[PDB]
């Protein structure tokens, strides 16, 4: 479950950093 | 991304690899 | 700027809904 | 797309599931 | 409104913090 | 409602505390 | 506490999933 | 029970639906 | 504005990630 | 990395509680 | 110290108010 | 100024780094 929570923050971070380029997420 | 950044704090440059 | 904020909630929603399938996002 | 559809009107979980 | 939906998301987080042990109800 | 009051003007924690329980 | 943090995500999740039905939350 | 059920193991959307109303 | 309030929430989250060890100050 | 995650929730909480006074994080 | 104080045990609203 | 600058137009990470 700790991984699931971290994933939520990870996806938020990618959204900010990647900007116009966008990003991809998979487990 | 899960393997690298959920065991240790990833930096902005490190995370940018998954963009 | 409202589009930028909505995008943040959008990726969080996609993260929960898409699960194992993962997803792609590009503003 | 998703931004046009879900930021102009409230999208449901099922609606959002299409972009997975 | 889409803005209302976004605001609601922040509201429930706020209630979660403020209400503590009492818990809460939310309905749009 | 909470949405009517707090999505039109900024509600404080004390204001929000009314909707607990 | 990890439980307090988990609760925050759970409430966000309930908000999206329950939609118009709304939901209830209490940390017991 | 949601904290006990969903904070020890990952709950699915359907599982979470039990706490709607 | 309520919209300013919501945006601020995202701003503080962003500063937390970007500023890292340096930390930051916030005042509305 | 749990502390880093906790920090994210901490700043969100400080933002709501402190209101007009604002706050500091380091 | 907030990380030391509030990430090991749940801090209350009053406790958090110290960091305002 | 951060609210004025970043809530009226989208601020980047680099732009935001100024308020650190
Ligand atoms: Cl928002
Ligand atoms: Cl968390
Ligand atoms: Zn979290
Ligand atoms: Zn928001």
């Amino acid at each position: 479950v700790n991984q699931h929570l971290c994933g939520s923050h990870l996806v938020e971070a990618l959204y900010l950093v990647c900007g116009e380029r966008g990003f991809f997420y998979t487990x | 991304i899960v393997e690298q950044c959920c065991t240790s704090i990833c930096s902005l440059y490190q995370l940018e690899n998954y963009c």
